[PDB]
RNA sequence: GCAGUCAAGCGUUCAUAGCGACAUUGCUUUUUGAUUCUUCGAUGUCGGCUCUUCCUAUCAUACCGAAGCAGAAUUCGGUAAGCGUUGGAUUGUUCACCCACUAAUAGGGAACGUGAGCUGGGUUUAGACCGUCGUGAGACAGGUUAGUUUUACCCUACUGAU
């Protein structure tokens, strides 16, 4: 995921280690003739994801189905 | 799944502790409540300091129990471990609602939440038991566990022998004589009513006069 | 808590004569005279016998007293000016471009003109304060020396060639050049 | 030329002091409080970093 | 959304240069909920174009302090809103995403600025097609096509003029 958005082909794609709530990662790429290993870093930032805030607000499951039987005994 | 402590601050609702009509609640935070060395007679440790409250407020069970594991990692690493007991006097058993969900209040009551404590002015909610040189490292401790907790608390040196019903000087003049006996963590002392028999059985030091 | 009487003494030595009106300390000596306006500080001056003189402070606060202090230092250094002197020697520091100071003319004002500080094209101008005296040290390589009867002059001309050379946009831990205050001194020596 | 005691005479302005944790400001060596008002004259200062 | 406090783990030695988890104390009304006080003898209901002004929680531009600042290239923080913050491809879009230039392509407010200032692509009358639903009339906040934008000459304000 992070590859495809980097904005030559390439031989490999491999990562290093940053620390696990250091809001950062860091990640190396190696790129006719030349052979050419750089890495790159890329700032992990916080926000909301739109179902998780809709928990929030009451309405959330947002369709029901209400199943019923006039009956004392229900077979 | 948790909200500002903030919100759940003031005693307003009546207590609303698990039973057969809530059932379903949440585990608490705080677990084991005694912590240091909990198998110690009641000689080792003389100098008692207690952490009382000063507001009428709650402390929910996660407020304890970060405030308890900064008192004994302060308390472990410079005095040593088997240098005190800790005793969190203080059990969340109040349960606490969040409305959490045809319209908005068209039909509105909450879910159960967590667990909190109801503590009081003047009631005391860490209680350490320690050695007469080994004070200013509890004093330093319970510093830490304040940061943890909201509103007001004060530290306070308690005049009392240990965990003890008994000041300093009261204590010594029953232990000196066959009076009191170890219990095993606390301690029992001689009654002048009931049966002369087993009264004769336990406290074998007493009835002689001599030593 | 208003102290209700707080005082100290200068002690005035054989050669000097200060005198004082409203609080105007004149005090003439061997070297020249100076003087100076204590209107702000709300103090008494009062005279003994010639060679002690006291200072009071009457139902002061803390700092009220603090100041009390103050103004028999500012008081005992004209007396210490207008008998010994004052003296300050700075030094130059450099690795690579040595530099070049020069007193300059300009207007009949008199300026320390420092020259090829770090490489530079900037030419640095000092004006010269009224009364302090410079002179570049012979037989002590990259010395100067300023002297004079005030403190608060010398001091200030010495502090003023000191902060016009400053290292921008770079690291001043190790680009340890410049010119710098070596020792404050008297002009005079046994005392 | 670096030369020893020079060293320790510009180093005296610049190396041998102290600095505010909060407001960052370059301090004398044996401060206990920070100057500045800005920062309440706190008491949370540290030394400055010397070069390797 | 934004800010402290305490500091777990990191940062080869090293808590606090800098990354920074969880707790605990707040501010904001540029989000969304909750409520129904005002308006149903009507306060024109999206966006864009145009144009002024204000906020600072400062992207650049001035002067500074720190650095795990040799230099170069950076990172963190202080005063400061004086001065600037663009051209395009796709979408009705806000938002989004790309290409390019740049000193910089910061964030917001002013009846979610602004329709007797425009436009009318969008939503939201009547015509018409499809899909699913319904025995049927018909439903769909699902997709698609076509659909009237009225009045200043009054008082005030602003601009000029006796
Ligand atoms: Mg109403
Ligand atoms: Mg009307
Ligand atoms: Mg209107
Ligand atoms: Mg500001
Ligand atoms: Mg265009
Ligand atoms: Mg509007
Ligand atoms: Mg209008
Ligand atoms: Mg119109
Ligand atoms: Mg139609
Ligand atoms: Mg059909
Ligand atoms: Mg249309």
């Amino acid at each position: 995921a992070i590859c495809l958005r980097r904005l030559v082909r390439l031989v490999d794609a491999s990562f290093i280690w940053t620390e696990p709530h250091s809001r950062r990662i860091r990640i190396k790429l190696t790129v006719t003739i030349i052979q050419q290993t750089f890495e790159v870093e890329y700032i992990v930032i916080a926000m909301q994801c739109p179902d998780c805030a809709r928990s929030y607000t009451t309405n959330t499951w947002r369709a029901t189905v209400q199943i019923r039987q006039k009956v004392p005994h229900k077979r | 799944a948790r909200r500002p402590a903030r919100c759940y601050r003031y005693q307003k609702n009546k207590p609303y502790p698990k039973s057969r009509y809530n059932r379903a609640v949440p585990d608490s935070k705080i677990r084991i409540y005694d912590l240091g060395k909990k198998k110690a007679t009641v000689d080792e440790f003389p100098l008692c300091v207690h952490l009382v409250s000063n507001e009428l407020e709650q402390l929910s069970s996660e407020a304890l129990e970060a405030a308890r594991i900064c008192a004994n990692k302060y308390m472990t690493t410079v005095s040593g471990r088997d240098a005190f007991h800790l005793r969190v006097r203080v059990h969340p058993f109040h349960v606490l609602r969040i409305n959490k969900m045809q319209q908005g209040m068209r039909g509105a009551w909450g879910k159960p939440h967590g667990l909190a404590a109801r503590v009081d002015i003047g009631q005391i909610i860490f209680s350490v038991r320690t050695k007469d040189s080994n004070k200013d490292v509890v004093v330093e401790g319970l510093r830490r566990a304040r940061y943890k907790f909201p509103g007001q608390q004060k530290i306070i040196l308690s005049k009392k022998w240990g965990f003890t019903n008994l000041d300093r000087p009261e204590y010594l003049k029953k232990r000196e004589a066959g009076e009191v006996k170890d219990d095993g963590a606390f301690v029992k002392f001689l009654s002048k009513k009931g049966s002369l028999e087993n009264n004769i059985r336990e406290f074998p030091e007493y009835f002689a006069a001599q030593a | 808590m208003k102290y209700i009487q707080t005082e100290q003494q200068i002690e005035v030595p054989e050669g000097v004569t200060v005198s004082i009106k409203s609080r105007i300390v004149k005090v003439v000596g061997p070297r020249g005279t100076l003087t100076k306006n204590l209107k702000h500080i709300d103090v008494t001056f009062t005279k003994v016998n010639n060679q002690l003189i006291k200072v009071a402070v009457h139902n002061g606060g803390r700092k009220h007293v603090a100041a009390l202090r103050t103004v028999k230092s500012l008081v005992d250094n004209m007396i210490t000016g207008v008998t010994k002197g004052y003296k300050y020697k700075m030094r130059y520091v450099y690795a690579h471009f040595p530099i070049n100071v020069n007193i300059v003319e300009k207007d009949g004002a008199k300026f320390i003109e420092v020259r090829n500080f770090l490489g530079d094209k900037k030419i640095r101008n000092v004006p010269v304060r009224d009364g302090v005296t410079i002179e570049f040290s012979t037989n002590v390589k990259d010395e100067i020396v300023l002297s004079g009867n005030s403190v608060e002059d010398v001091s200030q001309n010495a502090a003023d060639l000191q902060q016009i050379c400053r290292v921008r946009n770079k690291d001043i831990r190790k680009f340890l050049d410049g010119i710098y205050v070596s020792h404050k001194g008297f002009i005079t020596e046994d005392l | 030329i670096i030369e020893p005691s020079l060293k320790a005479l510009a180093s005296k302005y610049n190396c041998d002091k102290s600095v505010c944790r909060k407001c960052y400001a370059r301090l004398p060596p044996r401060a206990t409080n920070c100057r500045k008002r800005k920062c309440g004259h706190t008491n949370q200062l540290r030394p400055k970093k010397k070069l390797k």
